[PDB]
Formats: C-alpha cells, sequence, structure tokens
C-alpha cells in the first residue's frame, strides 16, 4: 500500500468539535448505508464515545441524478490542519511540450480513498450519523484514508502518486506522465499499439496500489481541450473564439471581449485591443451601453478576420534553438513570436507594459526582451536568440549613457521597419553661440529675452517643465537651458520619447526638432 | 554524533521563499549534485507535510569545470536564533585587513561531517524546480550542517578551532579568519612563500578531511574637483553645485566667491577668469576634500549599507556607510557587460566588508530585479549572498562621484 504522510494540527490548536446539524430520517438512513460501505471497504471505521472531536456531515443528490451522496464539512478541520507544501499552481504551457506520437489521459478512481491517512490524525476526522429513534446509537466513525474536502488530501495524494509512478517512469523514460488532480496524462512516441500497451502496464501498476483507471473503450484521447487550448499530438491552438455580432455594446461586453481578445494574442499575432480598450473611458456603470467608435468598429472587424482562420502553435523541438523576434506594433505596443523553424510558431505575444511615466523605445524594447527571457526560461528552460529592429550602434549608445545597467542576450539586428532609434540626444557640452535660457513660470536669456507668466491649476513640478518648455518654445535651433529643478532634469536626461504627460510629450517634440540642446542643472536659492 | 538543538528566534517560523526559474543547464547540474548528496546521506527527499522552502542555485566555480550548489539561506539565517559568540565568539581580527595579502578558502564541505539537529531539519527545505511545470519538483532538506546557513560555522566553530589551533601555533605569523563557508587567510610573506603556506593549510586541512586579495593596498577614493585651464560659466556652475552638495559633509566649504562669478545671466560658455579672492576659496575647499570627513566610526550594531553607481564605460563607484553621508569607505571599480561587471563589484565590495568589518553590507543596486534575478547566478562565485535592493539613481549623485 502507500506509505503514510504524518499530519499534525496547527500548533496550539486542537481538533474540531462541531455539532452535527439535524438530519432527515430519510437521510439518516441513506448515510448509514453509505457509511457502511465505507466501513466495510475500510475507508472509515466506527469509533468509540471517547473521541470528542467531530465534524458535520451532509447528504446531497448527484447533480441531475437520483440517489444519495455523503458530504463531510471539514472547513473547521482545515482551519486547524497544518499547511502543506501544497500542489502547484503553474500549469505547463502548450508551446513547452514536445510532440508525442500518442497520448491518453486517465481518470483515477477514488484516489483519495485509495490513500491511507496518518493514524495520529485519523481521530481528528471524526463525525457522527444520528440514530433515527430518539434514544438509540448515533454512530461515530473516523476516516482511514484521505478525506475528499480535506486540506492535505491533494498534496499527499499527488505526493503519493509521484512515489507510485517513480518506478514505472524509471523503466519507461520514453513515456512522459503528467499528474493533474485526478488525471494522468501520458504521452509517448511509441507506435500506436506499443503505446496502448504500456497504457495497460500503467493501469495495472496503479491497480497494484488500489488505483483504478478508466477502461480503454471509455477513456479519453485527442483532441485534448485543455485549459483554454485545443491540444493535438502534433500541434496546438486556442479553443476557437467567436466574436459576438452585437448591435448594442455594454461595458461588460467590452471588458469581456477585450479579455477574450488578450487571450488569443498568445498565438494569434496582430490582435489589437486599444480602440476597444478606449471605449471604457469614464464609464459609469457595468451596464452602460457604449456606442462603438469608428476605429473600434474597424478594429473589431479586423480582429474577426484574424480569428476567422484557426492558426496553430507547434511543439517544442528540444533539438533546435529557439528564436525570438520583436516588432513595434505601435507606440507602447510591441509584438513578438517565438519559433524554432522559420516562422514555425511555438508561441506569439504582445507587450504594452509601460515601466514608469516616461520611457523610450530602446528602454522599452529592452524591457520587452527581459519579459520574454523570463517567460522562455519558464517554458523551455532556456533563453532564445533575439532578432531586434535596433542597431547595436543604436543600442550600445543609449546603453553606455544610461545610469541603470542593462544586458540583452546574444541578439541579431533585423532591418524590419519600423526601426527603434533615438530621436535626439542632449549635447554633452554647453553650446558655443547658442542662446542661454535661465528658467525658473518664466525665463531670462543672456540675450535680454524674458517671459514671466502665470497660470491656473498647476503642480510644482509641472511648473518646472513648463518653463523649460517655454524655453524650447521661444528658442532657436540650438539652446542651452539652465534649471534648478532636479526633477525636470532627470526626466529629460533620460531622453524619453514617450510619456503619459502631454506636456512632456510636447517638450519631447521640441527636442526632436532642435539642432543642439544643452540642459544643465543649478542649485536652489 | 550528538546534535546541538538549534531553534528559530521566538515566535518565528520557517522560510517559505519562492524559487526563481532556473535554466535547464542549471537544473541538471543540481539534479546531479543532489542525487549524490542523497547517496551520501547529506540530504533527503521530503513529504508534503513540509511547507517550507529555500531558493537553490547552481553556480560554476572559478577555475574548475565543476558546479557548486548555492542555497540562498538568506531568510532562514535571518530567522535563526543567535549563538553566544561574544565569549570566545571569534570575533574579528583588526590585523587581517592589513596583513598584506590574503587567500580565501571554501571549507563548506567541512560541514557535511556534523549532523544537523533533527527538529531543525525541516527548515532547510529546498526544491529543484522543473521546466514548464511538467513535474512536482525535487524536494529535499538537509541532514548535515548545511553550507550557507549561519548556524553551520557556529556549531562547527568548536571542532574548527580544534583543527586549527596547531597550524595557528605553528604559523602565528598568519591570520586565519572564518566567515560562514569561507576561510580568510592573511599574511605578509612574499607571494611564492605565501601560496606555499596556503597549500600547507590546504593539505593540513585535508589531514582531517583560489582568490588572492591585497587588503593593504585598498584606499578611500575621495571626492574630487575639476582642475582646468580656463573656467567657463558652466564649469563654475557645475563646480558650485558639486561643492554645494559636498558642503553638507565638510562644513568648511565656502562657495561665496564662486557664486559671485555667477551673478548675472551670462552665456554658459563665457570664460570667467578667477578673481584671486575666489581662487583661494577653491584652494581651500580643494584642501578640505583631500581626506575623509573626520569622526566617521563604525558601529557594529548598525546595518552596513552599500550603494553603487554606473559611472560609465565599464566604471562604477560605491560608498559604504551606515549613516547617510557618513561613508566608512568609498571606492570605484573598472572591468563583459553591465551585469557581469555589477555582480563582480558586488562580490568584491562584500569581500572587503567581510575582511574589514566582518559583515556583508546591504547593497542598493542600480538595476531591475528581473534582470538581476536572471543573470546574477551566471557570474556569481561567492558562497555567501548579501542582501540587496534595487533602486533608480538620481543623475546628480553619479555626477558628484568620478
Ligand atoms: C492535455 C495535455 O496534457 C499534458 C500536459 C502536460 N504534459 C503531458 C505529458 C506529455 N507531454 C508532452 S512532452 N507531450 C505532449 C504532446 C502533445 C499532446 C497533445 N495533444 C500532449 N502532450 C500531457 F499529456
Amino acid at each position: 500500500p502507500i506509505e503514510t504522510v504524518p499530519v499534525k494540527l496547527k500548533p496550539g490548536m486542537d481538533g474540531p468539535k462541531v455539532k452535527q446539524w439535524p438530519l432527515t430520517e430519510e437521510k439518516i438512513k441513506a448515510l448509514v448505508e453509505i457509511c457502511t460501505e465505507m466501513e466495510k471497504e475500510g475507508k472509515i471505521s466506527k469509533i468509540g464515545p471517547e473521541n470528542p472531536y467531530n465534524t458535520p456531515v451532509f447528504a446531497i443528490k448527484k447533480k441531475d441524478s437520483t440517489k444519495w451522496r455523503k458530504l463531510v464539512d471539514f472547513r473547521e478541520l482545515n482551519k486547524r490542519t497544518q499547511d502543506f507544501w501544497e500542489v502547484q499552481l503553474g500549469i505547463p504551457h502548450p508551446a513547452g511540450l514536445k510532440k508525442k506520437k500518442s497520448v491518453t489521459v486517465l481518470d483515477v478512481g477514488d484516489a483519495y480513498f485509495s490513500v491511507p491517512l496518518d493514524e495520529d490524525f485519523r481521530k481528528y476526522t471524526a463525525f457522527t450519523i444520528p440514530s433515527i429513534n430518539n434514544e438509540t446509537p448515533g454512530i461515530r466513525y473516523q476516516y482511514n484514508v484521505l478525506p475528499q474536502g480535506w486540506k492535505g488530501s491533494p498534496a499527499i495524494f499527488q505526493s503519493s502518486m509521484t512515489k507510485i509512478l517513480e518506478p514505472f517512469r524509471k523503466q519507461n523514460p520514453d513515456i512522459v506522465i503528467y499528474q493533474y488532480m485526478d488525471d494522468l496524462y501520458v504521452g509517448s512516441d511509441l507506435e500506436i499499439g506499443q503505446h496502448r500497451t504500456k497504457i495497460e502496464e500503467l493501469r495495472q501498476h496503479l491497480l497494484r496500489w488500489g488505483l483504478t483507471t478508466p477502461d480503454k473503450k471509455h477513456q479519453k484521447e485527442p483532441p485534448f481541450l485543455w485549459m483554454g487550448y485545443e491540444l493535438h499530438p502534433d500541434k496546438w491552438t486556442v479553443q476557437p473564439i467567436v466574436l459576438p455580432e452585437k448591435d448594442s455594446w455594454t461595458v461588460n461586453d467590452i471588458q469581456k471581449l477585450v479579455g477574450k481578445l488578450n487571450w488569443a494574442s498568445q498565438i494569434y499575432p496582430g490582435i489589437k485591443v486599444r480602440q476597444l480598450c478606449k471605449l471604457l473611458r469614464g464609464t459609469k456603470a457595468l451596464t452602460e451601453v457604449i456606442p462603438l467608435t469608428e476605429e473600434a468598429e474597424l478594429e473589431l472587424a479586423e480582429n474577426r478576420e484574424i480569428l476567422k482562420e484557426p492558426v496553430h502553435g507547434v511543439y517544442y523541438d528540444p533539438s533546435k534553438d529557439l528564436i525570438a523576434e520583436i516588432q513595434k506594433q505601435g507606440q507602447g505596443q510591441w509584438t513578438y513570436q517565438i519559433y524554432q523553424e522559420p516562422f514555425k510558431n511555438l508561441k506569439t505575444g504582445k507587450y504594452a507594459r509601460m515601466r514608469g511615466a516616461h520611457t523610450n523605445d530602446v528602454k522599452q524594447l529592452t524591457e520587452a526582451v527581459q519579459k520574454i527571457t523570463t517567460e522562455s526560461i519558464v517554458i523551455w528552460g532556456k533563453t532564445p536568440k533575439f532578432k531586434l529592429p535596433i542597431q547595436k550602434e543604436t543600442w550600445e549608445t543609449w546603453w553606455t549613457e544610461y545610469w541603470q545597467a542593462t544586458w540583452i542576450p546574444e541578439w541579431e539586428f533585423v532591418n524590419t521597419p519600423p526601426l527603434v532609434k533615438l530621436w535626439y540626444q542632449l549635447e554633452k557640452e554647453p553650446i558655443v553661440g547658442a542662446e542661454t535660457f535661465y528658467v525658473d513660470a518664466g525665463y531670462v536669456t543672456n540675450r535680454g529675452r524674458q517671459k514671466v507668466v502665470t497660470l491656473t491649476d498647476t503642480t510644482n513640478q509641472k511648473t518646472e517643465l513648463q518653463a523649460i518648455y517655454l524655453a524650447l518654445q521661444d528658442s532657436g535651433l540650438e539652446v542651452n537651458i539652465v534649471t534648478d529643478s532636479q526633477y525636470a532634469l532627470g526626466i529629460i536626461q533620460a531622453q524619453p520619447d514617450q510619456s503619459e504627460s502631454e506636456l512632456v510629450n510636447q517638450i519631447i517634440e521640441q527636442l526632436i526638432k532642435k539642432e543642439k540642446v544643452y540642459l544643465a542643472w543649478v542649485p536652489a536659492h | 554524533i550528538e546534535t546541538v538543538p538549534v531553534k528559530l528566534k521566538p515566535g518565528m517560523d520557517g522560510p517559505k521563499v519562492k524559487q526563481w526559474p532556473l535554466t535547464e543547464e542549471k537544473i541538471k547540474a543540481l539534479v546531479e549534485i543532489c542525487t549524490e548528496m542523497e547517496k551520501e546521506g547529506k540530504i533527503s527527499k521530503i513529504g508534503p507535510e513540509n511547507p517550507y522552502n529555500t531558493p537553490v542555485f547552481a553556480i560554476k566555480k572559478k577555475d574548475s569545470t565543476k558546479w557548486r550548489k548555492l542555497v540562498d539561506f538568506r531568510e532562514l539565517n535571518k530567522r535563526t536564533q543567535d549563538f553566544w559568540e561574544v565569549q570566545l565568539g571569534i570575533p574579528h581580527p583588526a590585523g587581517l585587513k592589513k596583513k598584506k595579502s590574503v587567500t580565501v578558502l571554501d571549507v563548506g564541505d567541512a560541514y557535511f561531517s556534523v549532523p544537523l539537529d533533527e527538529d531543525f531539519r525541516k527548515y532547510t527545505a529546498f526544491t529543484i524546480p522543473s521546466i514548464n511545470n511538467e513535474t512536482p519538483g525535487i524536494r529535499y532538506q538537509y541532514n548535515v550542517l548545511p553550507q550557507g546557513w549561519k548556524g553551520s560555522p557556529a556549531i562547527f566553530q568548536s571542532s574548527m578551532t580544534k583543527i586549527l589551533e596547531p597550524f595557528r601555533k605553528q604559523n602565528p605569523d598568519i591570520v586565519i579568519y572564518q566567515y560562514m563557508d569561507d576561510l580568510y587567510v592573511g599574511s605578509d610573506l612574499e607571494i611564492g612563500q605565501h601560496r606555499t603556506k596556503i597549500e600547507e593549510l590546504r593539505q593540513h586541512l585535508l589531514r582531517w578531511g583560489g582568490y588572492e586579495l591585497h587588503p593593504d593596498k585598498w584606499t578611500v577614493q575621495p571626492i574630487v574637483l575639476p582642475e582646468k585651464d580656463s573656467w567657463t560659466v558652466n564649469d563654475i556652475q557645475k563646480l558650485v553645485g558639486k561643492l554645494n552638495w559636498a558642503s553638507q559633509i565638510y562644513p568648511g566649504i565656502k562657495v561665496r566667491q564662486l557664486c559671485k562669478l555667477l551673478r548675472g545671466t551670462k552665456a554658459l560658455t563665457e570664460v570667467i577668469p578667477l578673481t584671486e579672492e575666489a581662487e583661494l576659496e577653491l584652494a581651500e575647499n580643494r584642501e578640505i576634500l583631500k581626506e575623509p570627513v573626520h569622526g566617521v566610526y563604525y558601529d557594529p550594531s548598525k546595518d552596513l549599507i552599500a550603494e553603487i553607481q554606473k559611472q560609465g564605460q565599464g566604471q562604477w563607484t560605491y560608498q559604504i556607510y551606515q549613516e547617510p553621508f557618513k561613508n566608512l569607505k568609498t571606492g570605484k571599480y573598472a572591468r563583459t557587460n553591465d551585469v557581469k561587471q555589477l555582480t563582480e563589484a558586488v562580490q568584491k565590495i562584500t569581500t572587503e566588508s567581510i575582511v574589514i568589518w566582518g559583515k556583508t553590507p546591504k547593497f542598493k543596486l542600480p538595476i531591475q530585479k528581473e534582470t538581476w534575478e536572471t543573470w546574477w547566478t551566471e557570474y556569481w562565485q561567492a558562497t555567501w549572498i548579501p542582501e540587496w535592493e534595487f533602486v533608480n539613481t538620481p543623475p546628480l549623485v553619479k555626477l558628484w562621484y568620478q
């Protein structure tokens, strides 16, 4: 049988002592029968009036079925049971799989029941079945195996399974098994019949420890509709996305759509949601109907196109390098796709995350690179060779300049417009000949120029950039600007090309225009 | 054979740290190593009853094709009780930091001998991760004294001095300091004569079962002012700004005569001759900067902070202080890529801290967590791990250091 995992209650706390809710005499009977079957098979065992502990038990009918089912409430117990390592949350992404000749998944029967429970804990699983007659038994039992609905059942169960599987796996390196709750997904490049054979070795091997599996004639095989994607032994896509042809769009509708849209991006390249995504501005209620904008309609229609033809992602070929390519799908938007074979997509994807109020393509593209690397390390345990629309000369320039340190893996330039570039650079030295503006809301130049202004609804910082702006404004092709705002300085010294603040974006505009610009900082008073 | 009952600080519980994604290569490496450590009963697979976790990493050794398992017990150590290391608890030899040359040895393996208190074992839990989550992940916990845990060098201390008192007695001309898994050996002998005495210890250590630092040649890179032919308004300006910032440290810095050259909205490039009056001010400030601010003493009860700046072209700068502006040391580092470099500086700076004060400082790194977390293990070689934090450097600061 399986070796028991020692369980304990959280420190200080004691076992659960809960009163059994009242029960229907009809149920009282139904249970006694269910709890006899269990006692007979050994899954549970009648205990003595010694054990104070006790959790309530309920009776329900199998959804759309006519009979009785036992349901024990362990909430209190679970609040008293130590924390376990606990199952994984992260599931395998399709693109990480290697193609298998054949695959079949098995549903494990009464797995939790086919697993023992640490005796020193068995008591804590105590419950009672009220006796019909006013003065009669009202028998108490306690679990012997893993209780469905109990905190540590999954972990232990899975854990146990891994132990059971160990051997088989060992002598069948060709086979690849994936544990997922009460399902075993098995894949192999074995020839059809040979496959179906090991599947029989397994099933038995499982039966060895009471683990029952479903019978071939009623098992489950591809296509495998798994967590959002449709999995074939050769390729993979997302489960077909149908865009509603609604006439009246509401706020949930959109939010819902936008969400489903995002989903696709991981494989359907070119999907765009911006136009939809500014249909949500100022919205007042989850039920507000928003009439679609022209570009939104343009977008929706355009997305329907991409969704119309099913596309596919292929599997990971551990024999070939991974290749990564990025393009600028627009301001803030970057698209990328990973393939091993020339455009043989394993996965695709977008990147619109703006890290900070201000940024430039170089910085952002790098961040995109970083995002991908991370992702890749997780899916294929290795970093891809990048193909970027930026020249080393361009990169390495901004590189050195920046205060933060950064590093992009082995990467190759790809002359595929648009190309990321720096629209401007601050002069490293003050300019000889250029006018010199001393900005503080106004400025004063070495050439007599002045322009003190006042305004409405401003921020202290906002006023500072304002000045600089005016300076760029009224200046010629080459300017030397001097300021005391260390804030404005940091921003511009970053040489951003994009920002949320329109103001900034204007200044940026000025800068791209100038021939030469020297920005200098000076002390307070 | 008996195990000294170790305990976490009061109320404290075990670490449940996340395990950063590791590359295939690394995992394999860890899989081989651990499989071995298992055979030798050093570690053991654990059940789900154990909810604790410590990050593990694989790093390559300097001048060796072999891989080394690096466990990040940073948190565990953090919540591990203290040990009476006051009374005969080493502590720290002021002599070492000047003993000419010093070599660092990894004695981690020495720990594998001593068994670890069973009740404490569960906290050493760690996991070898798997790609794309195909499988559960190999789980283990240490049975022996684990390399990297602060409890190890302590418990072993006893037996450790035991094994060293002889060599000490033999070569009292040699300073021998232990830190976690490292052994700092200092001496003034000549190189050839040094590397030899080291090997004598290399083998004297085997009797029971590769760096090259030069402590004496370290110096406090101070703040410096430009010294140029002619001085344009800009120069003055920058000059004054820097001066203004430094004044908060060295109060004797006057800028009066310098700011008077700035009266007026002149053109940035206009050359300003220095009026003798001012010329002396510079001269003075210039002389006040020739040395670290007086009265900056180290406090053992306070955290030792470290800030690095990317100076550019492969040049970095740092400062070690506990209290703002009150720098204990200040230095620079010159070379690759930003990260490799950064990790090098880091390791170097830590080493010094250890050697000098006997503690790893807390670094404030000018990088992005994701990046650091991605490549740091690629070039890291130390056996300890300082605590770090990531920050954005303000443009002016980097300026004031060069
Ligand atoms: C529904 C997919 O289930 C699985 C998920 C994760 N892991 C496995 C084990 C074997 N996986 C590998 S490498 N091969 C593949 C390949 C194709 C398909 C399909 N259709 C399933 N698994 C699975 F079978």
